[PDB]
């Protein structure tokens, strides 16, 4: 997964949790680390984060 | 008895309008004059009559005047029947409307009670949020399918359905409709909604709405943001949502002490006062010689300078600026394509303790098409549509709103800095596009606005800061700074001649003796002079356009060195502004084909107007 | 759910006690032709009015009469409902306090002040309802608790009159000798030192005396005390202590309550209507003592509220 | 079913437009395009009712204009005569500044930035390398402007020229704001994956102006679209990688004055370095007050305001299309 | 509506419902002035010491600041209501700030004025909003429609408002008062109603400095966090500070223990006569049947003193609001003691009411 | 392409290509259900096969106790002497599903959208409704590019109008993904 951020683009970089507006229910939203479990994550601009 | 009463008033009415109606001699206004109104109606075929109340107040010594004025709703069909027989006597499908006018005493909304039901009354207020134009049946052709279905009938009164008795043939009571959507006689009506006057309400409460219905002739005559006078008949409309008010509200349980035995169709009723009107007047030769006296003078520019606001004592450039805003540009189209603006935008920036609000008090106190707003509770829309949905079944009804009803007028706004950013988007869009785009929860739409903007801001530090640039004092965004021309800094110093003149003038103003600092022009004839001055539309036929060009060059030679003053470009929109200012000075002087001396006038006005800026 | 019908006893903190409004018991009509007075009992939540007659004279005739009601011949009863929250000392390790409704009828009304510790004893009935229609299985019942007799801990002054038996306990303290320094020793004895602080805080608990001067501008009437120093002088023990001795005493920390938490707020009211101002912390504890922790960390709006 | 309002140009002053419904039928579906003018010739009916019951006054029947013929007020390609006629202009050597001089009739000079506009919208080779990576086949244009320059007339002409171009402002705003996100649709209540303008303008040219008034949320998207040509989204229940191969023409704005000091552009503008690393060409507008530009400019100004060698634009707009295909 | 203990309503406001209510017989709306005590009104008007007697008899439980008590008396006699032909509309509003050190019984004055005023509304600082003073457009429950309420200044319409902690407003709040203090209008423009509506009112306020003690050799404008044009817009600005000397404090404590003793309201009976409720009908009778005019003979001294005030230049300054202030405060003094014209004499102490603060500006 | 779908294509085999927004919850239709009259005490069975006629329905329970259509004598005798002089009736709709000897299947309700590349420039992108059979459930993660082979059909139910307006939908047989792409 290639994230050049600051979060990119409309997807954040860490494991955020967003409540589903229907059902008022918690679920794992996503990010960069959780989608890429078992491999390599590449980051641009690590100082400018 | 009562039919002898109404028929008696009917024959007295026929006897009234058949007889003489003009008392005047040969120097008139000759006889009759009603038959000239019938025959003059016959030549054009428009099917209404406008009759006065004062002539009926003359004749009977007030006896019949006190017989139509109370029970007017009882006396429609007798009056309209007698007038129809007069028409079949003197004339060859007819729908007649008998709209009275010129009543003695005008009431407000607060004087409405419920003892005054039925009667006539003159209501004056303010139109806001008109609606659109839709038909209405009032002429039924509805009878049962077994067998005859050709009965013309009732529902002149609002029920609507259906015909009750003499049914069908042959299916008796209460067999009725299917109706017919092709055999009827319609007319069209809208429902405007008046709002109470601003100079009347009892201190202190809030304004109060009222509904009003217009049928027939007076469709479309109303105007959003104008005053009106109406016509009295004042019906009662059935209402629902007033339950649990508390009561005790009545009910209509029908009688059963008649019918002898061997269900509960009882009802509720709650009523609110509406209003019904049919005549709408929008009030709210010799003197062309006086216009000739107001054009043949030469000093009319200086007279129009010295005679705008007598309470103001001081400098004159803002008075010239107001006078130039009250006479617009040419606003003509171009090829193909993008039109040219157009209007002019003077925006006062100044110190507090300057009485800059009194300029706006005089402007909105004087000119037509004027809306004052002290914008902090603007809020958002506000200055746009709403859109208001719903009234009854798919209304999409658009509000006024505040920025848009001042069209071809002066929309004056206070205190840009205290207003937030979406306001500034709406202003910038309303100065660039000349339109307004709207997608507000449903109905997509577009609108239009052609206004002039007069602004009254405040500095950041509240004072000067002479040593700063002007741009550090605005505290507003960049692309709306570029549009405004021009800025008019005001600051005052100590100088004892100016001190004693101001003090003696203010103490004289707070004398009622004297109020006689009297202008060389009176109050209304200036307002008449604007209306004649609007009509000119000049196109210049002068070769000194190049002299205007190198005059703009010599404007752009001294500010190039240096930019330690107010570091402008100078904008080419200044060079376009020279055109519209020269046009306005031409419109005030009753002059076409502009001479270069006018270019020197407006050119020096922008010159010292930037000399007020540079510092 | 196996106590429905018995006569039980609970304890907890009252929260959200509502207003008192009349509820109907029997409704009295008049018949106007026969001359009877046709009553009707109402057990349910909603009722319906009735029609022509049900007597023995306007019945068995052709011409039935028509009846309409009257309000000086019915029978009313006061009615007020509130809620008990769990005491928060008798809870298991990982749980949250529950609640349970109470109806109150009759003379016992106006004895349930909000924010107390109470021992209500009453009988425990059902009252028919279920929630959403698609969740019903039949015949789910949704209980409440009728009230019978209310006994408070922390009995509130000045709702007492009797003196004769009371002097058997008071005159022992008066005849004990040196009442004042003894009572000053008695407030929170489990710390050491600071006799002067306890000495002043007894004067906080006494208070008085207000005075009207006929204008009428009012003077206080009350004492206001700060505490300073840090950290191991055991100041929180006194705040829990004196906010436990005095009845109607509310202990709020720094942040904590918002600005709207300790002023009042407006919320819609269920069954009794409508739009009552729900009180905050300060409106709850009036004529009492409002302890406050960590006064420096307060938001500045709260400072102007305190001022 | 198409509703219809009155034209905003010819409104009498003081009043408002109003609406009226128009029902279409079989052949006339999918001729119009919303927001443009129209011409209808239809009959005029009135819908009947639901059920007539005890309501208030008054009975009111709505109206319906059932349409019968629809015209525009009152789609470019080539045929064989234009592919054989195409070749004769192709052989000349002075075709280049003929193409530059045909671009902007309004702006008198500035041949360099107009050359950059022509090479911008004229395109390049994408291109793939066997078998791993592609380099870039697009030209991105940064144009350091100045208040008092006709850059909006240049790019506003480029909106008129090309095949697929979307003029998308930054903030204020107009749809859409460069960021793709799942949002509802107020006409049709189903949720829609609404792509951004960088999604929308693939194999075209987008138009973005006034960089200095933008969020970080937009700036990460502009940085994303020049990084690897792929916008990926992950909210809420959707996980895709949409492809986007745009070509951005910018329009900058200096800080305060027109050209603040002697300092270079990364010091002069208030932007950042990683958004300056990707932009290829850099245009600067000029100048301080000079005589011959005042003459030739102001004479064209009054030449434009008094009115109350190129190929015409149809052959060039076909020319660049068949060229880029 | 009327009452015998608090004040009585004006007449220039009432005139629409004076124009109404004559066709149909109703209730009185104005306190009925009897005939016998009117002779006592014309008797007490002949007293020489009325100017310190009435100002002494306002708040008999607070004892200092007789210039401040005197200005609070002059807020109850506010100006002359002159209406022009077109435009004009000049009220009799005057507006008072008073600040200084705390523990100075600022609050007692505000509660007492809040009792006396017929239509007073008492807000505070940091409990306000821009919505919070007008147009509470809401949903009424019993009819379930959208009904519009009047906020906090429309209820204040004619009478005295009060504001505490004038330092700690926002920028949005305190930007209301630039309209109310200047134009004497309010211009609501949002989605309910687009119509201006008036709220004539006499704003009284107070503020507490940074110190909280005032320190000398520090600028007076600096020690209260206001922009000094807005501080310059207020008519009468008091600065009440404390004295370190000893002689007054004996009489101070003797007043307090005079109040606490013998558990009965006796507070001031020696050696003073205090009217209980003569002064309310005195003020109302002084509010209807007088129209004071300020003709020729005083304009020399008035303009002379204004140009003398302009002399200082090269802290606070003086603008035309001082001149408007001096005529309205001056004719307000002429409204007292039943005189339909002003005199050249008594304008001097109408200057001295500003000059007492000016002597309190030296330090 | 999804933009041009006239009413000439009603009930034909028409394939297309789009982007799947969001799926729905696994439902349960029936295939073999065995019934019983609650008065007559009769038994039957019903098999149904094709089960996407959404607001039809495909079948209902019968509305009479169904025993009076009998080719036997003594069965007509006891069904005659349920009462004493008049005939008996289970009716109206008397039957009851027994849930302990039935069988059930699955149904998905996807939702599909055109690709946002072309040509929504002025417009808003438009969308349809899918439907899956037994083995086509739970195969597609929402997000992929697909090509559905389907039968463009029509159902009846209300909007979220008039007169005689019917909304369109697609029955699936069957689906295929991209290759792969992930
Ligand atoms: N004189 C004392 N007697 C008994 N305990 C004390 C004494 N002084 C300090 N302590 C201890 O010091 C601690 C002070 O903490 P606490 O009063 O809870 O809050 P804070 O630290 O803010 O005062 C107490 O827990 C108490 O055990
Ligand atoms: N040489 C020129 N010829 C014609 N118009 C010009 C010229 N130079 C500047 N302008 C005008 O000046 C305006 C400057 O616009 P600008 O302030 O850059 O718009 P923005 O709001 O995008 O900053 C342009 O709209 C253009 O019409």
């Amino acid at each position: 997964v290639y994230t050049s951020g600051k979060g990119s683009s409309a997807a954040g970089l860490t494991a955020s949790v967003q409540r589903d507006p229907m059902t008022r229910e918690f679920y794992l939203e996503g990010g960069a680390m959780v989608l890429a479990d078992g491999g390599v994550v590449c980051i641009d601009e690590f100082d400018k984060m | 008895v009562d039919d002898v009463t109404g028929e008696k008033v009917r024959e007295a009415f026929e006897q009234f309008l058949e007889d003489f109606s003009v008392q005047s001699t040969d120097t008139g206004e000759v006889e009759k004059v009603y038959r000239a109104q019938i025959e003059f109606m016959k030549i054009y075929d428009l099917n209404t009559i406008y009759i006065d109340y004062q002539h009926l107040s003359m004749r009977e010594n007030g006896a019949l005047a006190m017989a139509i004025s109370e029970q007017y709703y009882r006396f429609l069909p007798f009056l309209q029947k007698g007038l129809r027989r007069v028409v079949r006597k003197y004339a060859p499908e007819r729908v007649f409307q008998i709209s009275f006018f010129n009543l003695p005493t005008v009431h407000r909304i607060r004087d409405i009670r419920s003892e005054k039901i039925g009667s006539l009354l003159s209501i004056s207020g303010t139109v806001t949020r008109t609606s659109e134009v839709r038909p209405e049946l009032y002429k039924a052709s509805f009878t049962c399918d077994m067998c005859r279905a050709i009965v013309d009938n009732v529902e002149q009164s609002f029920k609507y359905t259906e015909p009750t008795f003499c049914p069908n043939p042959s299916c008796e009571n209460r067999a009725f409709w299917t109706l017919n959507v092709t055999r009827s006689r319609f007319l069209d009506w809208q429902k405007v909604r008046i709002q109470e006057n601003a100079n009347e309400i009892p201190t202190g409460s809030m304004p109060r709405t009222l509904d009003v219905i217009l049928r027939g002739d007076s469709v479309e005559r109303a105007k959003p943001g104008d005053r009106c006078k109406f016509t009295g008949v004042e019906i009662v409309v059935p209402d629902v949502t007033q339950l649990g008010l508390p009561g005790v509200k009545p009910s209509s349980t029908l009688d059963t002490r008649g019918i002898s035995k061997t269900s509960l169709g009882v009802r509720d009723l709650t009523y609110k006062i509406s209003f019904l009107a049919c005549h709408v007047i929008s009030i709210g030769s010799d003197e062309i010689n006086e216009l000739k006296e107001m054009v043949k003078d030469e000093h009319i520019y200086d007279k129009l300078v010295r005679s705008i606001a007598p309470a103001v004592f001081g400098h004159e450039a803002v008075k010239k600026g107001i006078l130039l805003q009250m006479l617009g540009g040419v606003h003509k189209s171009t090829v193909e394509g993008i039109k040219l603006r157009g209007d002019i935008n003077i925006c006062v920036v100044g110190d507090p303790s300057t009485s800059k609000s009194q300029f706006l008090k005089y402007v909105v106190g004087f000119a037509p098409r004027s809306v004052y707003t002290s914008g902090k509770a603007s809020s958002a829309a506000g200055l746009t549509a709403a859109v208001v949905r719903d009234e009854e079944g798919g209304d999409y009804t658009i509000e006024a709103g505040a920025l848009m009803l001042a069209d071809n007028g002066i929309c004056c706004i206070d205190e840009f800095d205290k207003m937030d950013i979406s306001d500034q988007v709406a202003i910038h869009e309303a100065m660039e596009q000349q339109t307004i785009s709207i997608a507000k929860a449903g109905i997509h739409a577009t609108l239009n606005a052609r206004t002039s903007i007069l602004a009254a801001a405040n500095p950041v530090g509240g004072r000067y800061n002479r040593k700063l640039s002007l741009r550090g004092n605005l505290n507003m965004t960049a692309p709306i700074m570029s549009r405004f021309d021009l800025f008019f800094v005001i600051l005052d110093d100590c100088n004892e001649k100016i001190d004693t003149e101001l003090a003696s003038h203010i103490v004289d103003l707070h004398m009622k003796r004297d109020e006689a600092i009297e202008p060389p022009f009176s109050a209304e004839q200036l307002r008449r002079y604007i209306k004649y001055a609007r009509t000119f539309k000049p196109i210049l036929t002068k070769e000194a356009r190049s002299y205007l060009v190198e005059k703009y060059k010599e404007l752009r030679k001294d500010d190039a060195q240096g930019f330690s003053r107010s570091s402008y470009r100078i904008t080419v929109r200044q060079l376009e502004s020279m055109i519209r200012l020269s046009e306005a000075i031409a419109r005030a002087n009753c002059v076409d084909e502009i001479t270069p001396s006018f270019i020197a006038e407006a050119y020096d006005l922008l010159r010292q107007s930037i000399i007020r800026v540079d510092v | 759910g196996d106590f429905l019908g018995q006569l039980i006893t609970v304890r907890g903190i009252i929260t959200r006690v509502s207003d008192v409004k009349p509820a109907v018991e029997v409704i009295a009509y008049t018949c106007d032709q026969c001359g009877y007075e046709v009553f009707q009992e109402v057990n349910s939540r909603t009722f319906t009015p009735l029609s022509e007659c049900t007597s023995e004279e306007c019945s068995q005739n052709q011409t039935k009469g028509q009846l309409f009601m009257s309000t000086r011949a019915s029978k009313f009863s006061a009615f007020q409902e509130c809620k008990i929250q769990e005491l928060s000392q008798q809870v298991p390790v990982g749980h949250i306090p529950r609640s349970l409704n109470i109806h109150v009828n009759g003379t016992l009304v106006r004895s349930l002040s909000p924010g107390d510790i109470v021992d209500v004893t009453g009988i425990f009935l059902p009252a028919p309802y279920t929630g959403f229609k698609a969740l019903k299985a039949g015949l789910l019942t949704e209980t409440y608790l009728e009230a019978q007799f209310v006994r408070q801990h922390k009995k509130k002054f000045a709702s007492f009159s009797l003196t004769s038996d009371v002097e058997e306990r008071v005159m022992e303290l008066i005849t004990s000798g040196d009442v004042y320094n003894r009572l000053a020793k008695s407030i929170a004895p489990e710390i050491y030192g600071n006799l002067d602080v306890k000495k002043a805080l007894l004067l906080l608990l006494v208070g008085g005396v207000d005075k009207r001067v006929g204008d009428g501008m009012k003077i206080r009437g009350d004492i206001n005390v700060c505490l300073m120093g840090d950290p191991g002088v055991a100041k929180s023990q006194l705040l829990k202590a004196i906010c436990k001795i005095s009845p109607r005493g509310v202990y709020t920390t720094g942040k904590g309550s918002s600005g709207v938490g300790l002023t009042a707020a407006v919320m819609k009211d269920p069954v009794t209507d409508e739009m009552i101002l729900e009180g905050g912390a300060l409106v709850l504890a009036d004529n009492g003592i409002c302890c406050i922790d960590e006064f420096d960390k307060m938001d500045e709006s709260d400072r102007t509220a305190i001022h | 079913r198409v509703t219809l309002q009155e034209a905003p140009g010819t409104v009498p002053p003081g009043r408002l437009p109003r609406h009226r419904e128009v029902i279409l039928l079989a052949d006339l579906v999918d001729v119009s395009k919303p927001g443009e003018e129209v011409e209808v010739t239809g009959i005029y009916k009135n819908n009947y009712d639901g059920n007539l019951n005890a309501k208030n006054g008054f009975p009111v029947f709505a109206t319906i204009i059932e349409a019968n013929s629809i015209k525009r007020r009152e789609v470019f390609s080539w045929t064989e005569e234009e592919e054989r006629e195409f070749r004769k202009i192709s052989r000349d050597r002075g075709i280049i500044d003929k193409i530059i001089s045909s671009m902007a009739p309004s702006i008198y000079g500035h041949r360099d930035i107009k050359t950059a506009v022509a090479c911008s919208l004229f395109g390049g080779v994408p291109k793939n390398v066997n078998g791993k990576h592609s380099i870039r086949g697009d030209i991105n244009v940064l144009l350091l402007g100045d208040p008092g320059t006709a850059k909006s007339q240049i790019l506003k002409y480029v909106e008129k020229t090309a095949h697929r171009a979307v003029f998308a402002t930054g903030q204020g705003a107009s749809a859409v704001g460069l960021t793709a996100s799942v949002r509802k649709d107020p006409i049709t209540k189903e949720w829609t994956l609404e792509g951004g303008a960088l999604v929308l303008a693939d194999k075209g040219v987008c138009l973005i102006d006034e960089f200095d008034k933008m969020n970080d949320q937009d700036r990460t998207s502009i940085h994303e679209a020049m990084e690897q040509q792929s916008i990926s989204i992950s909210k809420a229940g959707i996980v895709t990688t949409l492809q986007a191969r745009c070509s951005i023409i910018a329009a900058a704005n200096p800080n305060g004055g027109r050209y603040n000091s002697t300092l270079p552009l990364a010091q002069n503008v208030s932007l950042t370095e990683p958004i300056l690393s990707r932009f290829d060409i850099l245009c600067v507008v000029r100048d301080l007050v000079d005589e011959e530009a005042d003459e030739r400019l102001a004479t064209f100004v009054v030449d434009s305001h008094v009115r109350s060698s190129p190929i015409p634009q149809e052959l060039l707009m076909k020319y660049i299309h068949y060229a880029r295909t | 509506v009327s009452d015998k203990r608090l004040d009585v309503d004006t007449s220039t406001i009432e005139q629409e419902l004076m124009q109404n209510k004559v066709d149909h017989n109703e209730v009185e709306e104005v306190r009925q002035i009897t005939d016998q005590d009117l002779a006592k009104i014309r008797e007490v008007a002949a007293r020489e010491d009325l100017y310190s007697l009435l100002a002494r008899s306002i708040a008999p439980s607070i004892y200092e600041l007789e210039d401040v008590k005197k200005g609070i008396l002059l807020q109850l006699f506010g100006g002359t209501n002159k209406t022009f032909t077109k435009g004009g509309r000049y009220r009799g509003d005057i507006n008072i700030l008073l600040c200084g050190d705390p523990s100075t019984s600022k609050s007692q004055i505000l509660q007492y004025v809040h009792k006396i005023t017929p239509r007073g509304v008492y807000t505070s600082g940091k409990g306000s909003s821009a919505v919070g003073l007008t147009a509470y457009i809401t949903r009424d429950v019993d009819t379930k429609q959208l009904v519009l309420e009047s906020g906090a200044l429309v209820l204040s319409d004619g009478g005295v408002c009060c504001i505490d902690e004038f330092d700690k407003m926002s920028d949005s709040t305190r930007s209301v008062l630039h309209e109310v203090m200047e134009q004497q209008t309010i211009s609501i423009a949002k989605a309910g109603i687009i119509t201006t509506l008036n709220a004539r009112s006499s704003i009284l306020a107070s503020a507490n400095p940074i110190g909280s003690r005032y320190n000398p050799n520090l600028p007076v404008t600096e020690n209260i966090d206001l922009p000094p044009p807005l501080l310059s817009r207020f008519d009468l600005v008091y600065l009440v500070l404390d004295k370190v000397d000893e002689k007054n404090d004996r009489e101070l404590a003797k007043h307090l223990t005079n109040l606490y003793l013998e558990d009965k309201p006796e507070h001031i009976s020696q050696d003073d006569v205090l009217p209980v409720e003569f002064l309310t009908m005195y003020i109302s009778y002084a509010k209807e049947h007088i129209h004071p005019i300020i003709t020729e003979a005083a304009k020399t001294e008035l303009v002379r003193a204004y140009v003398g005030m302009r002399k200082m230049g090269d802290r606070i300054t003086a603008t035309t609001r001082q001149l408007e202030s001096m005529i309205r405060l001056a004719e307000a003094h002429a409204k007292m003691k039943l005189k339909n014209v002003v005199e050249l004499e008594d304008v001097q102490e109408a200057v001295r009411l500003i000059r007492s603060a000016i002597k309190d500006y030296a330090t | 392409p999804l933009r041009d779908l006239d009413s000439e294509h009603v009930s034909k085999i028409v394939r297309l290509s789009g982007i799947i927004i969001s799926t729905s919850v696994l439902s349960s239709r029936a295939t073999y259900l065995s019934i019983m009259c609650r008065n007559c005490r009769h038994t039957t069975s019903i098999t149904i096969n094709n089960f996407n006629s959404i607001t039809g329905n495909t079948v209902s329970l019968p509305r009479s106790c169904l025993s009076t259509i009998e080719s036997e004598s003594s069965m007509a005798n006891e069904s005659n002497i349920g009462d004493e002089s008049t005939k008996k009736n289970c009716g109206p709709d008397p039957y009851i599903i027994i849930h302990e000897s039935s069988k059930f299947i699955d149904q998905q309700f996807l939702k599909l959208q055109e690709i946002p590349e072309l040509v929504p420039v002025g417009e808003m992108p438009r969308n349809l409704t899918m439907t899956c059979d037994r083995y086509l459930t739970n195969k597609v993660i929402p997000g992929t590019r697909v090509t559905i082979v389907g039968i463009y059909s029509i159902y009846n139910s209300k909007n979220g109008s008039g007169v005689a307006i019917r909304t369109p939908y697609i029955k699936i047989l069957g689906i295929q993904s991209d290759v792969e792409t992930s």
